[PDB]
């Protein structure tokens, strides 16, 4: 409604208004034409809820039945935003509360640049999220769709041994393969960590050395 | 011989189109290929659109530089899933579809 | 039948004379390093008994007939390699091996020596050497004979390798990027690049960044190098991650081998700021038009 295409909502979360957000959405009853008021960057009030680390304040948008499934201009959805941030305490709530089978959903879905939730946790190193996403359903061998890589190689990518360990942990499969045909062992020539060509050399010999010609 | 559409620098665009895309894949020939965006629609039939692009975009036979064609519909409030591929003309093949994400212009 | 899996490093070897050194060193693997060594490897496809290898040095480019070069080291005679397939393995590792020289006036001499122990991995036309050779470049031709059915000699066409080049004569191939679909991103790093370019080696091919006291290389896996003519690869971190406006830096393809490089191709760092510092810029430019709403 205001200038930004921000709502009072929006703002009375924006500048961090507890008090009176706690109240308008709580005098401002079950309406979703204004709980999933969008403004100009696409952000709902659950967006702008979970980004400023407010986790109560997207409980309660919740609560009140926002929808979690709305994207931003980036195509994230709030828990997009809450494992692409590391903030633990948002993932809670927006992975608790609607317990609905739209947790699939949300868990199936890339934004813009191809990218889960299990995606973006990975993408900076926050393992416990990682984990926390896996035992909750996401698949770890989902693929991203510019090159088809799983979770695992960009953990190749990233240089990151913990979560390689972490993604065994959890099953994931070192012999998925990208687009290009190539394993997550094959991403690993051209990069500096030993540690990681060994915590894999235990995937099919026909997928570890690059081709010629 | 078979087409293969090996990677793109991105997946989703806008429904306004004209948005520039690298995409790699195995060997194609210049004047023999071309990128077919479309869609299943509920009277079978298939909205179809195609990658703008001049032989000259496309780079020693494995990859093509080139703009998204418009979405049917620049209105959806939605993002509307789609395929794309690559099509040789001499024979019409086509490679595996890739998925493709139109999101709404935010206007 | 066999194959290749440790193709020898054509790229930066030194084809020793008839004294550098009373000796030198032993061909590397395509791989390699300089930490963990390895050596050409070969594997016999289909049979892991008793059996014979020839390596002998074959031309390049399409005639392939035995190089004026020769083959020096452990187990080598007139200019090739003679060692028995141990019965156990497949995965052959042929450590030392060497490459001398033959004078631009020793060709026809070197090519006598060479039919008269006639090494002809392809048997071609032995009256066809009164061609003159690139003393530049050599594969190395990979002859196995292993046991049939029966037990006798069996045959096992002749396979080779990628051409090893020498240290002496400069690099053709250019340098040149074409494309890239871009040119600017955070200073922290981390941002995805397509960049199109001429052939490139992917084992011998860095994308180099250059700046005010700043160097960094984008970092990419070799399987990232798509046939040999596109790299994906994502941007190093700028040397200041606090940037406040944009700094101009250059990037560039490096090939390491002979560390020559491209035109550079422009590059824009720019300031980080995520959702959150874009919406706290959002709440202090707000509490005039807010506490006007709030009463």
């Amino acid at each position: 409604l205001t200038e930004d295409g921000d709502s009072f909502l929006h703002l009375a979360i924006i500048h961090e208004e507890k008090a009176l957000t706690m109240e308008v959405i709580r005098q401002v009853k079950g309406d979703l034409a204004f709980l999933n008021f969008q403004n100009n960057l696409q952000q709902t009030p659950l967006h702008l809820a979970v980004i400023t680390n407010q986790p109560e304040i997207a409980e309660a948008l919740l609560g009140a039945g926002c929808d979690p499934e709305l994207r931003d201009f980036r195509g994230n959805t709030p828990l997009h935003l809450a494992c692409e941030q590391g903030c633990l305490a948002s993932v809670g709530v927006l992975t608790q509360s609607c317990t609905t089978p739209h947790l699939h959903s949300i868990l199936k879905a890339t934004n813009y640049n191809g990218h889960t939730c299990l995606h973006l946790a990975s993408i900076h190193g926050y393992l416990g999220i990682v984990e926390l996403l896996v035992s909750l359903g996401a698949d770890v061998n989902a693929q991203e769709p510019c090159n088809g890589r799983t979770a695992l190689h960009l953990a190749v990518d990233l240089q990151n041994p913990d979560l390689v360990s972490l993604l065994l942990k959890c099953g994931a499969d070192v012999n998925r393969v990208t687009y290009q045909g190539y394993s997550p062992y094959q991403l690993t020539w051209g990069r500096p960590s030993t540690r990681i060509q060994q915590q894999l050399g235990q995937l099919t010999l026909e997928n570890l050395q690059m081709l010629p010609e | 011989s078979n087409l293969k559409i090996v990677r793109m620098d991105r997946t989703a665009g806008c429904v306004t189109g004209g948005e520039e895309i690298y995409l790699l894949c195995d060997k194609v020939q210049k004047d023999d290929i071309q990128i077919r965006f479309y869609e299943e629609e509920e009277n079978g039939g298939v909205w179809e659109g195609f990658g703008d692009f001049s032989p000259t975009d496309v780079h020693r036979q494995f990859a093509i530089v080139f703009k998204t064609p418009k979405y049917k519909d620049i209105n959806i409030t939605k993002p509307a899933s789609v395929f794309v591929q690559l099509r040789r003309k001499s024979d019409l093949e086509t490679s595996e579809p890739k998925p493709f994400l139109y999101y709404p212009e935010i206007k | 039948y066999v194959e290749i899996i440790e193709q020898p490093k054509q790229r930066g070897m030194r084809f020793r004379y008839k004294c550098e050194g009373r000796s030198a060193g032993s061909i590397p693997g395509e791989r390699s390093t300089d930490t963990t060594k390895t050596h050409p490897t070969i594997k016999i496809n289909g049979y892991t008994g008793p059996g014979t290898v020839r390596i002998s040095l074959v031309t390049k480019d399409p005639p392939h007939r035995p190089h004026p070069h020769e083959l020096v080291g452990k187990d080598c005679r007139d200019g090739f390699y003679e060692a028995e397939l141990c019965p156990d393995r497949c995965i052959h590792s042929f450590q030392n091996l060497g490459i001398q020289c033959v004078k631009k006036r020793d060709l026809e001499q070197a090519i006598s020596q060479r039919i008269q122990t006639n090494n002809n991995p392809f048997q071609v036309p032995i009256e066809e050497q009164r061609g003159d050779y690139d003393l530049n470049a050599v594969r190395l031709c990979f002859q196995v004979t292993v046991r049939d059915p029966s037990g006798r000699p069996l045959r096992l066409p002749p396979v080779l390798p990628h051409p090893i080049f020498d240290n002496r004569a400069p690099n053709t191939a250019e340098l040149k990027i074409c494309r890239v679909n871009r040119n600017s991103g955070s200073c922290l790093g981390g941002d995805e690049i397509f960049l199109l370019c001429d052939k490139v080696q992917k084992e011998d091919i860095e994308v180099y960044f250059t700046g005010p006291g700043w160097e960094a290389r984008g970092s990419f896996s070799q399987a990232d190098v798509h046939r040999q003519v596109a790299i994906v690869f994502r941007t190093p971190p700028y040397a200041d991650p606090s940037l406040q406006a944009p700094v101009r830096v250059s990037m560039q393809l490096r090939r390491p081998s002979d560390r020559e490089l491209s035109e550079p191709m422009e590059f824009q760092y720019l300031p980080d700021t995520d959702d959150r510092h874009r919406i706290e810029e959002k709440r202090k430019r707000t509490y005039e038009t807010f506490k006007s709403i709030m009463k």
